[PDB]
RNA sequence: AAACUUUCAACAACGGAUCUCUUGGUUCUCGCAUCGAUGAAGAACGCAGCGAAAUGCGAUACGUAAUAUGAAUUGCAGAUAUUCGUGAAUCAUCGAAUCUUUGAACGCACAUUGCGCCCUCUGGUAUUCCGGAGGGCAUGCCUGUUUGAGCGUCGU
RNA sequence: UGCUGUAAAGCUGGGUCGAACGGCCUCUAGUGCAGAUCUUGGUGGUAGUAGCAAAUAUUCAAAUGAGAACUUUGAAGACUGAAGUGGGGAAAGGUUCCAUGUCAACAGCAGUUGGACAUGGGUUAGUCGAUCCUAAGAGAUGGGGAAGCUCCGUUUCAACGUGC
RNA sequence: GGCGAAAGACUAAUCGAACCAUCUAGUAGCUGGUUCCUGCCGAAGUUUCCCUCAGGAUAGCAGAAGCUCGUAUCAGUUUUAU
RNA sequence: GCCUAGACCGAGGACUGCGGUUUUUACCUAGGAUGUUGGCAUAAUGAUCUUAAGUCGCCCGUCUUGAAACACGGACCAAGGAGUCUAACGUCUAUGCGAGUGUUUGGGUGUAAAACCCGUACGCGUAAUGAAAGUGAACGAAGGUGGGGGCCCAUUAGGGUGCACCAUCGACCGAUCCUGAUGUGUUCGGAUGGAUUUGAGUAAGAGCAUAGCUGUUGGGACCCGAAAGAUGGUGAACUAUGCCUG
RNA sequence: GACCUCAAAUCAGGUAGGACUACCCGCUGAACUUAAGCAUAUCAAUAAGCGGAGGAAAAGAAACCAACAGGGAUUGCCUCAGUAGCGGCGAGUGAAGCGGCAAAAGCUCAAAUUUGAAAUCUGGCGUCUUUGGCGUCCGAGUUGUAAUUUGAAGAAGGUAUCUUUGGGCCCGGCUCUUGUCUAUGUUCCUUGGAACAGGACGUCACAGAGGGUGAGAAUCCCGUGCGAUGAGAUGACCCGGGUCUGUGUAAAGUUCCUUCGACGAGUCGAGUUGUUUGGGAAUGCAGCUCUAAGUGGGUGGUAAAUUCCAUCUAAAGCUAAAUAUUGGCGAGAGACCGAUAGCGAACAAGUACAGUGAUGGAAAGAUGAAAAGAACUUUGAAAAGAGAGUGAAAAAGUACGUGAAAUUGUUGAAAGGGAAGGGCUUGAGAUCAGACUUGGUACCGGGCCAG
């Protein structure tokens, strides 16, 4: 609100805190990102480093959707089984009778290896995997099983 | 404000050399206007200082979950008498609040008998203090549609509408509301906790299940009532229990005495 | 023009943008009034349906493949297999699309399915038809009654079988199995007519 | 309150519609409640003001004069009622004017339409 | 010491601030689709018992008919104007008319109240000269009618 | 008339006046002026001051009138001096013309006078003009350009008579 | 653009490019102004880069919000040694 | 050690302290003024306004190293008169929820632009890195060392545990350089081990949303101010030149 | 005597032009500005200029999107996304597919032998039950008017028995427009010119919105709220029932089998030029040159050849809704402005007035409840004054609500040797204030100034 802006507080102070030299002007140092090579490459090359320049390749039409592929890793993966069986099945869960867990049905593209799992087999059915992952995925008993 | 006030002439600036001040004037010749000031701020006629704009912003979100947390707030402050009576109601001769009401007060169908009601159930020296607060508005409000003011009555709360709305319409100050759809601007006018508010029984047994309880959860889904930071919020007993009091050192004079 | 460490900024506020701003202060009025079209709508041609029933398709996408939603309107062939010809079943609430195909079974199956459903629920009125009979009915939401259902994702319990190959192996030898094929297959031949 | 989107509440609004209003809306905005002998008689409550009826007043300084209106000067929202003058120093005299909702009709001036427009209202002619 | 000048106070001026208001403006929303050769929008000039404007109207001129309604209009005057009624007032309503000179503007022209021609009727002894009334005569294009042109061309 | 606050300011006595207005808790803004050769309006000093001095020039008496240097009549003295301060017109104005009444404003003194103000009256054509003719020129039409508003052509690449 | 026995003359008191409306609140590192009180703290005209030299960015100097702690080792100063 | 002359002040408001004298659970000069008397209340007394006297006191605003300036604006008075709103953002703060968070595009509902209700998506967060193909975060109690508030055990000291945060040596993921196992579409694969290299990473999540001040950028952008540039129109009643008729 | 081409008529009957501006479809087209200079760029495919519509317009039933487990006319919102990309790769700029939602609706020709029958159509005339029907006569038309088909197909021959049915009218409904009707105090007291104010006692209330009336009126009037009851109009293109003809060896649909299956050219496409686009060895558009084909053609966002694959089907056409709307017509509103504000205009405002013209363009709201707008006497030439009179008020007199300041007159008081004004201090004169207390019961006790 307007009446607790600092306009209320210079009203009857001449410059309005804008200074009696420097006087505020219209555009002193140009509009916009004027200047970035010249009298402005001070501020630019200091905190802005990489402005200037091209790097890389270029790609025409690219589709965003060919490159979806949300990432879930270890450490989270028994969110994904249902809350009211989670309990249950850390405890009966063996080699014969092992959760599944469909990681693409949730929403993810690849499964990554941070962290630890349950000492307890799981089924996991993915996309894409990292190779410790799956590795940490077997070494509990589990298996991880590819869909497309 | 219009978008071409102030700008519906061809005015320029006569330059300097003439001896007057370089603002844009009028042209040509023949009538008062000619050699006027035009366009600025600070000129008869010109165009205000930033003209105002219909995309300034108008409405406020706010997260709906904190917009609950201050209905069921307010809900909690409309059973405290002396926030009620620091409101304003009238309500020193109620015997306890919440004021609950048998479920016959929902057929009522005449505004006879509705206020026949609020009397018996110690409610209309409310209504009687919204009658006698009728006044003139002061200011140019009264130009705008706002011409008198008034204070605010009881909020009557119901399960069913048999003729309960209808009847309390024309009734000054009395505001009704179903159980189901109780907002701020209703509970806590002016931001002010401790609205009167006559329950129907219907409603007050429906209160449970539309915020939840313990043994019962909200209709609002995934809902539940917000939880303090104090579990007492006596703290003059908890600073005098024998819990506390077993561990302070003696205390000092209330005013240290004058020593030089 | 520049100064303090502060992000780049990109407000494009360089046209006469005030000439073309659109503020929706309508919003609830054409809500209301959106509303009150829908109720006529109803009104007259109660206690037919507003909503023609509409098929249930799988998104495109690699990113939407695992969704299935509500498509434009029935194949030709998942007509003919439930019995009713593309111009008739515009006259009983079902949207056709001559140009959706149908290249695999299960949405095919589904389709099917639905139709099944829908003409088993189905009353179509005649001239012997009395009042009686049509304010018996009241005008059902199709798309609530025949709602699109995602299946249900694998759950519960089931036996551990491992291949003696990683899954990670897989996907590495089928990633180098399709860049080489083309040169591969090219040293193929000029082998094998070297021959 | 009000309900109805046909209504308005504006106070310009209503105020431009009286003071712009024609004769012929001017005579039911007019109107005089009736005195309750012939409200008990005829079963109305009010009526438009009509030149040849008789009121009694009973608002302002001439509370209590009697008499027949001479006439129904709509131009000026008033009534000119038959003995109310008010006497000038050069000696002419100029009626007062009276609002018609500040008298009773005490009898009222009667033919076809009064009576049917006295029918319609659920009255007895 | 007066006069004079200066300061204040009272009253009176000058002037139109302040305060109070508001048939106006301004913004937002809701609903609707209807200008014109069947002559529009706009222009000029007129019209009332007493009017210069504004408002309305067109030589039927602050209006004619019709429908509704039911006693006014009013500044003054005044019915051969009216009241238990084919009846005061009424841009209340409005479906029938009137609608000057113009204007896309249409016989030609227009800085002219200039100049033709055709038809019917009518006045001056008149098919021709002079007068009056009514009705007509623009352009581009379409369909059709009729009257035609060309060794373009068929047949006899 | 006093009181309170360091202050921004708040409250109060007396007068004037005539229809609405304030404290407190909050919300919100087109929210506070000494200046910008600021804007609009209003008002001073200057100041009863500069000044109201080109175009030879006025005077006596009577009448009228409340009032006469300034109006009217008479007497006179003068001037324009026919290349006029005379008598008419074209362009332009538009009732200024005339009679009667009339002095608030206007006629930079005045006013009984007036091109002022008010109410009426007034412009008569076969022969005077316009109207008609063509002049430099302007410009429709079959047409040729141009996206088009339109441009070009007029002895105009045309089946062109409202013929006698 | 006109028109000029030529002066950059004239083209409606406008001419080294008329007038009118609009684009247009054209842009200005430049000149002017910038509206209430008290309380506490309180500068800089120096460094580097810039068609930079009446301007900016950058560091410095200044305010505000604090936060982690509570005598830890600090100082526009001396002594002793070097 | 003693005697003696003047001036200004009197803050505080039961008691509580330190001392002293002791003749005493007492008294004092010792943690800030009391006693007494006269006058007055029709007033001695205090404040303001006007004026005199004494003393000091240049005209404000502004740019400026420097203004009372022979620098600029200001004759006077009233009313108007200049950091705003918006899109997107940085820091900080308040609030709700929290590995999530955001009802308001839309739908439901309504006492009808409100209030109340609903969910699929979507945004942002939960993973990074590389130009890219791609790959993708625990040797260990999520490591060692030195500090570290608080807590625990003692009994100054001392011993233990030590979150946040800090210094330091490592470990993990991506990029780069090297090495090159079992194997092979024999040119692929990349086990394993190295490297004063490199990243806006990991190592028991902190974010999302609303609001507020300040700061930023685009916008008329604090207010007023060019000389100019462009588009479409209007003028030869003045005047320039030709022509026609006087 | 035809025909073809081309004319004329005040021939019979029609049609077009012009206006309006907010939104809509195109053409044409800047510069200021930003880049701290400036030319590409930007502003901007914007302003100005031109042509053309409607209630919406345009677009529209794929020569589409994609690369998936595939979607499925067009349009809009949210998101994609300030992203891919474009850019003196600077300043800047910048879409699309997917996903959620609003709304949903589909189709028509050309290319085919009716060939056992031009089955088609405008016009004239007559007639009727007239947005037209019937009868008849010219004319158009074979250089092609009907029926039949439109790629989703479909056609011609069979097929299996199935399944289906057009039209002319009356009354209702719905829709629109419109008439009539409606609760409760003007009770008592005080103030006031006026009660609509305050007090008392009440009433109605599905009505306590708003306005009027001599001051703040639910209850005085109009309305408000609630319903009730009638009149008319319109609707192939809305549906609910009834009435008479069904010319149904007919029209259509479904299933199976056989043979077929016409599908738009100076166009597609290519080069080049200019312009534009995010479109980058070239996104669309246009000019010129070249100029196709029939499983062909187009697209598949890096130029080329080779081989595959996917997906549509151009060069012809129509179409509601969701979308836009500073204009027109009808309404309702607001934390908006309150006469120097708000539109320029609250008023005889686009007025008065200026300019040759294009154009430019003001100022200006309020007596009082009611004119009761001051009779009469008197002084004056008169304007006016003085009495009187009306009014609640003339401290309201058409110079009219209140009536500030600058500036001015008069009255009173005071000061005054080449400015005035200010601070500090005291005197003098004027004003203000306080304790004999809210004093207590002759006494007690207090207040102030002093020794
Ligand atoms: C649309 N506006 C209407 C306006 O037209 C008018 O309505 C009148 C209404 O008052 C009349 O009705 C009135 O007058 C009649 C009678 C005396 O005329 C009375 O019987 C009746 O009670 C009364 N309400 C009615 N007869 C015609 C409407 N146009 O007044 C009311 C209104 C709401 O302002
Ligand atoms: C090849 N086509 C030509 C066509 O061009 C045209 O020719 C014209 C001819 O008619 C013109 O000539 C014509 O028109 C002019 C007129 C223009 O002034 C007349 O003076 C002249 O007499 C007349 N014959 C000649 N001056 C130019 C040719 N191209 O007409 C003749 C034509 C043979 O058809
Ligand atoms: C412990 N030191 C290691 C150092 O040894 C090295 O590890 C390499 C690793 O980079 C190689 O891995 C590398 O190359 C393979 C490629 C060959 O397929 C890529 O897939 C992979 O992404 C890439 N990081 C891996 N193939 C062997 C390790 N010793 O990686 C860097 C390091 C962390 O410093
Ligand atoms: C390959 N040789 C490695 C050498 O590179 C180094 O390892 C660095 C390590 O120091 C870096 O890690 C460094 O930087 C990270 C920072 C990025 O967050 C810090 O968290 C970390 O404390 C710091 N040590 C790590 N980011 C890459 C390794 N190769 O450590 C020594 C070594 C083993 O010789
Ligand atoms: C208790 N376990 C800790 C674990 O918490 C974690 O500690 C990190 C620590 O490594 C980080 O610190 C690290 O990263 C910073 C960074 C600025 O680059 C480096 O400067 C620093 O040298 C490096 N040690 C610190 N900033 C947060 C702790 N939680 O990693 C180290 C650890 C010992 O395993
Ligand atoms: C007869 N002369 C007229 C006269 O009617 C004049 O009216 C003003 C009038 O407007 C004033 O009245 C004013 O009232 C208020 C307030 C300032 O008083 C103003 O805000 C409002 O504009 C105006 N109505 C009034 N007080 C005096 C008359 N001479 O208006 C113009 C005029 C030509 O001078
Ligand atoms: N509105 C801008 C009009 C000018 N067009 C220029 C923008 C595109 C310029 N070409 C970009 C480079 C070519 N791909």
């Amino acid at each position: 609100p307007t009446r607790l802006t600092k306009t209320r507080k210079h009203r009857g102070n001449v410059s309005a805190g804008k200074g009696r030299i420097g006087k505020h002007r219209k555009h002193p140092g140009g509009r916009g990102k004027a200047g970035g090579q010249h009298h402005h490459r001070t501020n630019l090359d200091k905190y802005h480093p990489g402005y200037f320049g091209k790097v890389g390749m270029r790609y025409f039409h690219k589709q965003q959707n060919h490159f979806w592929r949300p990432e879930i890793n270890l450490d989270k993966l028994w969110t994904l089984v249902d809350s009211e069986k989670k309990d249950e099945y850390l405890s009966k869960s063996s080699a014969s009778a092992a959760p599944v867990i469909d990681t693409l049905a949730h929403g993810y593209g690849k499964v990554l290896g941070k962290g630890r799992l349950p000492e307890v087999p799981v089924i996991v059915k993915a996309r894409f995997v990292s190779k410790l992952a799956e590795e940490k995925i077997r070494a509990v008993g589990g298996v991880v099983e590819l869909v497309a | 404000v219009a978008e071409n006030a102030g700008h519906q002439t061809s005015a320029e600036s006569w330059g300097t050399g003439r001896a007057v001040a370089r603002i844009p004037r009028v042209g040509g010749g023949g009538t008062h206007r000619s050699g006027q000031a035009a366009f600025g701020n600070m000129c008869r006629g010109g165009r205000m200082f930033a003209p105002t704009k219909t995309w300034r912003r108008w409405n406020v979100k706010v997260n709906h979950n904190e917009k609950r947390y201050a209905t069921a707030s307010a809900i909690a402050a409309s059973a405290v008498t002396s926030l009620v009576l620091a409101r304003g109601h009238r309500v020193e001769q109620v015997k306890e609040l919440p004021l609950v009401v048998s479920n016959e007060f929902e057929s009522v169908t005449k505004t006879k008998d509705a206020v026949a009601v609020l009397k018996a159930v110690g409610a209309h020296k409310d209504v009687v203090k919204v009658i006698k607060s009728k006044k003139l508005r002061a200011g140019k409000g009264k130009l705008r549609g706002r011409r008198f003011t008034q204070r605010r009555g009881p909020l009557v709360v119901y399960a069913q509408d048999n003729g309960i709305v209808k009847a309390l319409r024309n009734v000054p100050g009395v505001e009704t509301a179903s159980v189901k759809h109780l907002g701020l601007l209703q509970l806590a006018p002016g931001a002010h906790l401790g609205r009167f508010i006559i329950w129907t029984q219907g409603a007050f047994e429906s209160l449970d299940s539309v915020y939840g309880s313990d043994s019962t959860k909200s209709i609002k889904s995934g809902y539940t009532l917000p939880s303090n930071i104090i579990s007492n919020t006596d703290v003059t007993r908890l600073i005098n229990s024998a819990e506390v009091q077993a561990v302070v050192r003696p205390a000092g004079e209330k005013t240290q005495k004058k020593s030089h | 023009a520049i100064s303090k460490n502060l992000p780049l900024l990109n407000n494009h506020f360089r046209k006469h943008w005030q000439e073309r701003v659109r503020v929706h202060f309508d919003q609830a009025g054409k809500k209301a009034s959106r509303r009150q079209s829908r109720l006529r709508k109803a009104a007259k041609i109660a206690p037919r349906p507003i909503d023609a029933l509409r098929p249930v398709v799988r998104a495109p996408t690699v990113k939407y493949n695992r969704k299935v939603r509500a498509g434009r309107g029935f194949t030709l062939a998942e007509l003919k297999a439930v019995g009713i010809a593309p111009k008739y079943a515009r006259t009983i609430g079902i949207s056709v699309d001559h140009r959706r195909q149908n290249k695999s079974q299960e949405t095919f199956d589904a389709n099917v399915a639905r139709l099944q459903e829908y003409k088993s629920k189905l009353v179509i009125f005649d001239k012997k038809t009395k009042a009686s009979e049509v304010a018996s009915f009241e005008q059902v939401d199709v798309s609530a009654t025949f709602p699109v259902e995602q299946p249900a994702p694998e759950s519960g319990l089931r036996a551990v079988e491992v291949p003696e190959q990683t899954a990670y192996r897989t996907l590495r030898l089928a990633r180098n199995e399709k860049k080489y094929k083309g040169i591969r297959e090219k040293r193929a031949k000029e082998k094998a007519e070297a021959e | 309150a009000k309900i109805s989107q046909d209504v308005s509440s504006s106070r310009s609004k209503a105020r431009k519609a009286y003071f712009t209003a024609s004769s012929v809306e001017r005579r039911v905005l007019l109107s005089a409640p009736l005195s309750k002998e012939l409200r008990q008689q005829y079963n109305v409550k009010s009526l438009p003001i009509r030149q040849n009826d008789e009121v009694l007043v009973v608002r302002g300084s001439k509370k209590g004069s009697e008499g027949k209106v001479n006439s129904v000067y709509r131009l000026k929202f008033a009534i000119q009622v038959d003995k109310l003058q008010k006497e000038k120093s050069n000696g002419a005299s100029v009626p007062i004017n009276i609002h018609p909702s500040k008298v009773v009709i005490t009898k009222l001036h009667l033919d076809k339409d009064r009576k049917a427009l006295i029918q319609r209202k659920g009255g007895k002619a």
